């Protein structure tokens, strides 16, 4: 009977290995699920008996070859495999000599120290359960288990990597029932995976000193070229944080050469050149990144990939999408002042996003980033600083033509805080307006500044009383974005009052913006220049002393950009006079 | 259906995405949506489906999420809903579409896929906004959101042409329950010069056992006793 | 070079570009970096010499061209530096002095350096230890 059970285990392992080496995307997973049902049925047949000693090292090799092929297909461990380990462990406990896995392991390793001749299978089971606890982020008790496997007098060795190095596999694995992987093949994987995760964690928590050690450890030994890339990239990051640029570059070069997947190196390249101020190459690198992200097999075995965590957003290994990136380029292009470049980039962003109905989805920048209407604004601010103002209007019009159904009906206009309009509307009227300044139309300019101002005061943007949809958390609610957007349109309109020669009305709007946002100084500049034109002394000095008494947190980009656009260079010169 | 005794076995060649753990799935144009049970977390995915008449393939999965919100007889259910301008799903009206999902999906002209969950939670996700990779995992807290929690499981989701005065642009959104809370939803734009949603948690009879929609705000549903209709129009 | 096996591969790359034996470039760059250097001077140097030890272990260092370039510098070079070159087995003091053209110039420089040294030994004991050691060598 155990002849037949072992022949079956061997048969299904040979099937699985044939599938891993050969086949196609279907036939692979077909033969894998065949073998998986086989191992399931055989496990149930073996678990039916009240196990003997000679049935036990077959049952554990089948348990391990079942959990292996389980996690290989699922592309992840789970708690069903923990309960399978528990089943096989209570089966080892009830043969000779219940509560939970930690004490079960302690007792089972005490029983293994009685030398039943299955320790080649026990070390493999420790490999799988250590891997489960590793993917489940249960590093503390893992140390306890491997500490119990080795001497208990090495209990002061809290560090997992020394402890895993000391953990020997026990035998050369003589003719037992066949297996998919050996315990040392699992040990190598455990080492690199644990080292890598510790190093990455140390990096994100700002110890890129300690990180080098752990990551060089991931490099030395079993490291698929794909993981080698990510190691070197993390090193780029660490050296870049230190201050050492050239070593950083070195690692990145190696990553590019070895890699078929060079998203992340160039992102670090970008952040690197950003530290130096090598603006030109920065934008060059991001242009390469775009083209790179244009271009696009799973083994029935436990490789390292399986045990690596998903990168965070804080990591150097988070690389967005083409769309999410091209947005990086244009945003970072636009804080420099390459409006022309910026503009191209933005149109290409917007082309991708809207025109995609037919191809694969190219998505928006995620909701830690700006919201999709904040992107149409960034497009427009770029287009104005180009001087493409007939385009900066086919933007603001397209936008409010799609979202009309949303916009407030402004019948509160007749009935005159209570109604609701989100800051991106009031802002589309701001930039629709400044586009008419570039074109030369005083009338429709002052129109649009007034319409912006009416939806700033005779509506509230913060009516999150009713969670009615999906919505902009960040960029549109900030009390910052309110007080500075008020100031913006008040000055924007004040300049058109100055153009017409109605400098009393201009004084009214400038005086209001001073009460509004006293930490702009663009406001105080325009006001004080008007007072210096008309009635300087007492008013001006009263505001001077205020400024010196007074003496950017999270402003949205299209607004920061707009302020930097309108502000005069001869600002401080005038303010010290 | 061409398909080169009147019984026919399928060969496993006809298998595509042998995911094995998949409970629900729906269809858009050129895009395929599954929704797959795992540990605690259920994950919606999104694959291609080859637009050329080739070998019938999945493609590469475009993206994946975890419906973190759900931790587990009743299968959950999937309905897509495209907005006006842009197929076996439903179209809503621009007012509504903007009302439920927000500007983003309006601006993208992005289909939005409603999952009904055994919990009774009725969750939408914007599809555009779900394209990820190994480098780039989807955050569910961002990316999946939750309309309204019927306390009981879901049976049938649709939408209706109230005020009817093949592609009809509907103005109301329909759920149903097992025990028989319905929830139809509407655009109002009323009493504050501002758009508000019109919720209506009715209470029908019994176990509800299926549903459908017929022309003109008429929902053909079934209890254990009887096949009964409701009018909203 | 002012900042290991990576740095070896970098010099290999430069050598493949310029069609030079890696030894000449390594020695030249090392000598120019020593001239740049001339406490934490000592630590930077120690690390540079560990890397030069790697270069010599991998036979990627021409000692004779190194001596030649060192006698091209001849002005920035302190006695401490050249004693550390000697003690780390990088260059023998013998091979150095038997690779300069002007033997008289070498003599005069050593005279100056040792005359300064024997005053320097009366500054503090911790400097005087290192001074006494290299003086005895
Ligand atoms: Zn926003």
């Amino acid at each position: 009977c155990l002849d037949l059970w072992r022949e079956k285990n061997d048969r299904l392992v040979r099937q699985a290995k044939v599938a891993q080496n050969s086949g196609l995307t279907l036939r692979r997973q077909q033969l894998a699920q065949d073998a998986l049902e086989g191992l399931r049925g055989l496990l149930h047949s073996l678990q039916g008996l009240p196990a003997a000693v000679p049935v036990l090292p077959l049952e554990l090799t089948v348990t391990c070859n079942f959990i292996i092929l389980r996690a290989s297909l699922a592309q992840g461990f789970t708690e069903d495999q923990a309960q399978d380990i528990q089943r096989s462990l209570e089966r080892v406990l009830e043969t000779q000599e219940e509560q939970g896995l930690r004490e079960l392991w302690d007792s089972v390793l005490r029983a293994s120290c009685l030398l039943p001749e299955l320790l080649s299978a026990l070390h493999r089971l420790v490999g799988l359960q250590a891997a489960l606890w590793l993917s489940a982020d249960r590093l503390g008790d893992l140390a306890l288990l491997l500490e119990t496997l080795n001497g208990s007098q090495s209990g002061a060795s809290k560090d997992l990597l020394l402890l895993l190095k000391t953990w020997s596999p026990p035998a050369e694995e003589l003719d037992a029932p066949l297996t998919l992987q050996d315990a040392q093949g699992l040990k190598d994987v455990l080492l690199t995976a644990f080292a890598y995760r510790q190093g990455l964690q140390e990096l994100i928590t700002g110890n890129p000193d300690k990180a080098l050690s752990s990551l060089h450890e991931a490099a030395s030994g079993l490291c698929p070229r794909p993981v080698l890339v990510q190691v070197y990239t993390a090193l780029g990051s660490c050296h870049r944080k230190m201050g050492n640029p050239q070593r950083a570059l070195l690692y990145l070069v190696a990553a590019l050469k070895e890699g078929s997947a060079w998203g992340p190196p160039l992102l670090e390249a970008s952040r690197l050149y950003q530290q130096l101020g090598d603006t030109t190459a920065e934008l060059e690198s991001l242009e390469l990144l775009v083209e790179a992200l244009n271009v696009p097999a799973p083994q029935f075995l436990i490789e390292v990939e399986l045990l690596l965590p998903p990168p965070d957003l804080a990591s150097p290994l988070h690389c967005g999408t083409q769309s999410q990136t091209k947005h990086i380029l244009a945003s970072r292009c636009l804080q420099t002042g390459r409006a022309g470049d910026a503009a191209e980039h933005y149109l290409d962003l917007l082309a991708l996003l809207l025109d995609s109905s037919e191809p694969r989805f190219s998505p928006p920048p995620s909701p830690p980033g700006p919201c999709m209407p904040e992107v149409f604004l960034e497009a427009a601010v770029a287009l104005i600083q180009a001087g493409r103002a007939q385009d900066a209007l086919t933007l603001c019009e397209e936008l409010l033509s799609r979202t009309s159904s949303l916009l407030p009906k402004m019948s509160r206009l007749w009935e005159d805080e209570l109604p609701y309009c989100p800051l991106w509307v009031s802002a589309t009227h701001l930039l629709q307006g400044q586009a008419w300044v570039q074109l030369g139309a005083q009338k429709v300019a002052i129109s649009e500044f007034s319409r912006c101002l009416e939806l700033l005061f005779r509506a509230t943007p913060e009516e999150k009383e009713q969670g009615a949809a999906f919505n902009c958390e960040q960029g549109c609610k900030s009390d910052a974005a309110l007080q500075q957007l008020r100031a913006a349109a008040l000055i924007s309109r004040g300049l058109e009052w100055v153009a017409s020669g109605q400098d009393t009305k201009a004084l009214q709007d400038f005086l209001l913006s001073v009460q509004m946002c006293p930490g702009n100084r663009d406001t105080y500049f325009h006001l004080l220049q008007t007072l210096k034109r008309l009635d300087r002394r007492d008013e001006a000095t009263a505001l001077w002393w205020r400024l010196e008494a007074q003496t950017l947190w999270s402003l949205p980009l299209y607004l920061e950009s707009y302020l930097s656009w309108i502000r005069p260079s001869d600002r401080d010169a005038f303010l010290e006079e | 259906l061409d398909h080169p005794s009147p019984v026919i076995p399928v060969d496993p060649d006809a298998c595509i995405l042998p995911d094995a753990a998949l409970c629900a799935f729906t269809l858009l144009d050129s895009v395929l949506v599954t929704l797959v049970q795992g540990p605690a977390r259920w994950k919606m995915q999104l694959f291609e489906q080859p637009c050329p008449g080739e070998d019938p393939r999945p493609g590469g999965q475009i993206g994946e999420v975890e419906l973190s919100s759900y931790t587990p007889h009743f299968l959950p259910v999937l309905c897509s809903v495209s907005p006006s301008g842009s197929s076996g799903g439903f179209t809503l009206e621009d007012a509504l579409f903007g009302l439920l999902f927000g500007a983003d999906a309006t601006l993208l002209q992005s289909p939005v896929v409603l999952c009904g969950l055994p919990d009774g939670q009725l969750c939408c996700v914007i599809l555009k906004a779900l394209v990820t990779s190994r480098s780039a995992p989807g955050d569910p807290n961002a990316l999946v959101k939750i309309l309204h929690h019927l306390e009981e499981p879901v049976i049938f989701i649709g939408a209706l042409k109230t005020e009817p005065q093949e592609d009809v642009h509907c103005d109301c959104l329909v759920a149903f329950g097992h025990h028989g809370r319905m929830l139809a939803i509407k655009a109002s734009w009323d009493e504050s010069g501002k758009l508000v949603p019109e919720l209506r948690e009715y209470c029908l009879p019994g176990p509800v056992l299926c549903a459908a929609c017929g022309g003109g705000g008429r929902v053909y549903h079934s209890t254990p006793s009887d096949l009964c209709v409701v009018d909203l129009s | 070079l002012l900042e290991s096996s990576f740095i070896g591969s970098a010099l290999q790359d430069q050598a493949s570009r310029l069609g030079v034996p890696v030894g000449i470039l390594s020695a030249g760059m090392v000598a120019s970096s020593v001239g740049q250097i001339c406490v934490e001077q000592r630590k930077k140097l120690s690390s540079l010499l560990e890397f030069a030890q790697y270069l010599l272990a991998h036979s990627m260092f021409s000692r004779l061209s190194f001596c030649q370039e060192l006698w091209k510098i001849q002005s920035s070079l302190l006695l401490e530096a050249v004693w550390h070159l000697h003690v780390q087995g990088i260059v023998s003091l013998q091979e150095l002095l038997e690779s300069h053209p002007d033997m008289h110039a070498v003599g005069s420089w050593l005279f100056r350096n040792l005359c300064c040294l024997c005053e320097q030994m009366e500054a503090s004991c911790q400097h005087a230890d290192v001074a006494r050691a290299m003086l005895s060598d």
